[PDB]
């Protein structure tokens, strides 16, 4: 009846982005 | 409860081989208890099963005024024909006669309804024309307000 | 096959009349006919009555609306249960004397 | 709006020909004749 | 239902039902009671008879019947069609003005964005 | 300064045009259906003579009359004898 | 009177039926609301 | 003998129109899901959206210096050649509505310092899109924030 092992950098940029741009809700 | 099978099994197949729907019949229909004869007059017919004593003129108003006295006089004649003859058979024909009279008044009165029905139809045609004109004029008025407005704007612009 | 055509026309007319009954559809759903693929095809075919000349011989107009509801292939999955079967039954009748109550209200 | 479906359905009711009964029931009071069980 | 036919039919039915029971009732129950009932019943029956006579005059005459009404509807049908054309002539002027002003506002917005 | 004027003008004309359109669409939908009024009264009497789509004035719960033909009629019809 | 064009009367419209009458009329007829709902489906 | 009614509205909306619409419609919506928009209807909604979007843009501070504006298919198509492109839709008309983001993308590519596979993994691009939608909520400025 996959990851090309570059998230060890792009992740940092996102953190730098989040740390600099908090959500407004 | 039982679905038909041998007239439906030939549906799942392509081409023009599927059967056509039956054409419209022009004969009497036997479905149901009711006779439901084809092309029956809209007005009820008392021709079958009822004796006819009606006039050539076929005017309901003349008959209604005459029928009323007759049923009433019979009511009064049935009141004392019991004492004049209790054992006579004619009392039950008078009741039947009374029943026949009752069959007649309702039959004759029903004559008016088809004419009445026709009158209801005319207002629907008539009212829309009364409504459509208002919408067009209202729309025209609304448009006019806008045009005089843009002329005021065109007057105030270049100065 | 004039007799055959007359009888098939008659029996399909009482059939499309009997589709008006909600309890009849409950019985048909519970006894186990609508699970196949042929009956949905026949209900697809049954939409021929919408012509006014063919619909004049119809006498209960609610069967057309019930068939249009059933044709969506999702309503057939429902109506098996009884409490919603009474809901569709009570909705039609409650409208019926609501028309007569229109005279009463005004 | 420009032209919306008006509620003019009760106004329409009081129309047509002679068949429409004159609603004389109100006048038909203060008689009180006839009493059957 | 405010219908002439319904009122007339109703009166006849009451008389039939009211008088059949009453005659039987008189036979059923026998000084003071029999005399008063005679008047009470005669009164109602008399009232109903008067009402029936009043009702007949109200109904329309032989003239201006259903066929005539259909004939009246004919002439009317042509008139309705013409009325409809009026609105179809009125329309599309707002449509052309609307497309003109949309073109104008699009041009203004384009000029405002290109002057930058 | 012209955008307020152009805005109010286009809003007014947009509402107005649509009402006619919602009206014209209804009129056209009427115009796809044209029939004869002579048979309309016949059909109304046929569905009228028997109390099909109108509630009886003398209606009580338990009345055998329903909008559907019901059990007695379906069992007493031609389907009950053509099943053999 | 042959081939008469007549729209059905639309004076009374009811969403769902209610006990003891009290019909529910909720006609949005608002252009902004109408566009949004249509847009939302997309 | 008596005849109760003719019910002309019922006869006229069953005969002329092959259906029975005068019925409580709750049975349809609860039982059956609402029908999808027709093809013809889709063209109409798109035309309306373009006009509305243009107004929102103009009566507000906007940048044409590095941006590109697209009014096609009611989609914003606001993009910068250097780094990114975005496409938007606004459901609301005159009433203010938070800017809604359909899609956010990055235009930078290098195969070799990656390896044959693109620079950012779709999880992160899903992550970035929601963050933007967050700042916009305040909506003090339509295109400068």
């Amino acid at each position: 009846f996959s990851s090309i092992f570059q998230r060890q950098r792009v992740d940092a940029l996102l953190l730098d982005l989040r740390q600099k741009f908090p959500p407004k809700f | 409860m039982q679905y038909i099978k041998e007239y439906t099994d030939e549906n799942i197949q392509e081409g023009l081989a599927p059967k056509p729907p039956p054409p419209i019949k022009d004969s009497y229909m036997m479905f149901g208890n009711q006779f439901q004869c084809d092309d029956l007059i809209i007005r009820p017919l008392e021709s079958q099963g009822i004796e006819r004593l009606h006039p050539m003129q076929f005017d309901h108003k003349k008959e209604l005024r005459k029928l009323n006295m007759s049923i009433l006089i019979n009511f009064l004649d049935l009141l004392d024909i019991l004492i004049r003859s209790p054992g006579s058979i004619k009392r039950e024909e008078k009741l039947e006669d009374l029943k026949l009279l009752f069959v007649h008044v309702h039959h004759l009165i029903n004559e008016y309804r088809p004419h009445q029905a026709r009158e209801t139809l005319r207002v629907m045609m008539e009212v829309q024309k009364r409504q459509r004109l208002e919408t067009a004029e209202r729309f025209q008025k609304h448009l006019e307000r806008v045009i005089e407005m843009i002329q005021n704007c065109l007057a105030s612009l270049p100065d | 096959d004039d007799a055959g055509n007359r009888l098939r026309f008659q029996l399909e007319l009482e059939f499309v009349q009997c589709l008006a009954n909600p309890n009849y559809l409950n019985f048909l759903a519970q006894r186990g006919y609508f699970k196949d693929k042929a009956f949905v095809n026949y209900l697809k075919y049954l939409l021929y009555w919408k012509d006014p000349e063919y619909a004049k011989y119809l006498k209960y107009p609610q069967c057309l609306h019930m068939l249009e509801l059933l044709q969506y292939e999702h309503f057939r999955k429902e109506l098996v249960n009884a409490q919603c079967a009474k809901f569709i039954d009570e909705q039609q009748i409650l409208h019926w004397q609501h028309y007569s109550r229109k005279r009463m209200r005004l | 709006g420009c032209s919306m479906f008006a509620p003019l359905k009760t106004l329409p009711s009081q129309y047509l020909p002679p068949i429409k009964l004159p609603e004389e029931c109100i006048y038909r009071q203060s008689w009180t004749v006839g009493k059957l069980e | 239902m405010a219908d002439r036919l319904t009122q007339l039919q109703d009166a006849v039915n009451s008389l039939a039902d009211q008088f059949c029971n009453a005659i039987g009732v008189l036979q059923q129950c026998g000084a003071n009671p029999t005399e008063e009932y005679a008047q009470l019943f005669a009164a109602l029956i008399a009232r109903t008879a008067k009402d029936i006579d009043v009702l007949i005059d109200s109904l329309p005459s032989e003239e201006s019947t259903a066929a005539l009404q259909a004939a009246s509807l004919y002439k009317l049908e042509e008139e309705n069609h013409e009325a409809a054309t009026c609105l179809e002539d009125v329309v599309y002027r707002g449509d052309m003005l609307l497309e003109k002003i949309q073109s104008a506002l699009a041009d203004i917005a384009q000029s405002q964005l290109k002057t930058r | 300064q012209l955008q307020k004027q152009l805005k109010e003008a286009e809003q007014i004309l947009a509402t107005a045009v649509y009402q006619a359109k919602e009206k014209l669409k209804s009129i056209e939908k009427a115009r796809k259906g044209a029939i004869s009024s002579e048979e309309i009264i016949k059909y109304a009497h046929r569905i009228s003579a028997s109390n099909a789509v109108c509630a009886p004035l003398t209606w009580v719960p338990g009345d055998p009359r329903r909008p559907y033909p019901t059990d007695l009629e379906m069992r007493s019809g031609l389907l009950g004898q053509m099943n053999n | 009177a042959v081939r008469i064009s007549i729209e059905s009367a639309c004076e009374k419209q009811v969403h769902e039926v209610g006990l003891d009458g009290t019909e529910t009329y909720l006609p949005p007829l608002s252009m902004s609301q109408n566009l949004a709902r249509l847009a939302q489906r997309i | 003998a008596r005849l109760p009614s003719f019910a002309i509205p019922y006869a006229i909306d069953v005969l002329t129109t092959g259906s029975y619409p005068r019925l409580p419609t709750c049975i349809r919506d609860k039982i059956i899901p609402p029908d999808p928009i027709t093809k013809i209807e889709k063209q109409a909604t798109l035309h309306q959206l373009n006009q509305i979007l243009r107004h929102r843009l103009v009566t507000t501070d906007l940048p044409p210096q590095l941006a590109n504006l697209t009014v096609a298919n009611g989609r914003v198509k606001f993009r910068v050649e250097g780094e990114f492109e975005a496409t938007l839709t606004v459901m609301g008309d005159d009433p203010d509505v938070p800017w809604r983001l359909l899609k956010l993308e990055i235009l930078v590519e290098d195969k070799e310092t990656g390896d044959g596979r693109a620079l950012v993994h779709s999880m992160q691009i899903s992550f970035i899109h929601q963050l933007v939608q967050s700042r916009l909520f305040a909506d003090e400025k339509p295109l400068q924030d």
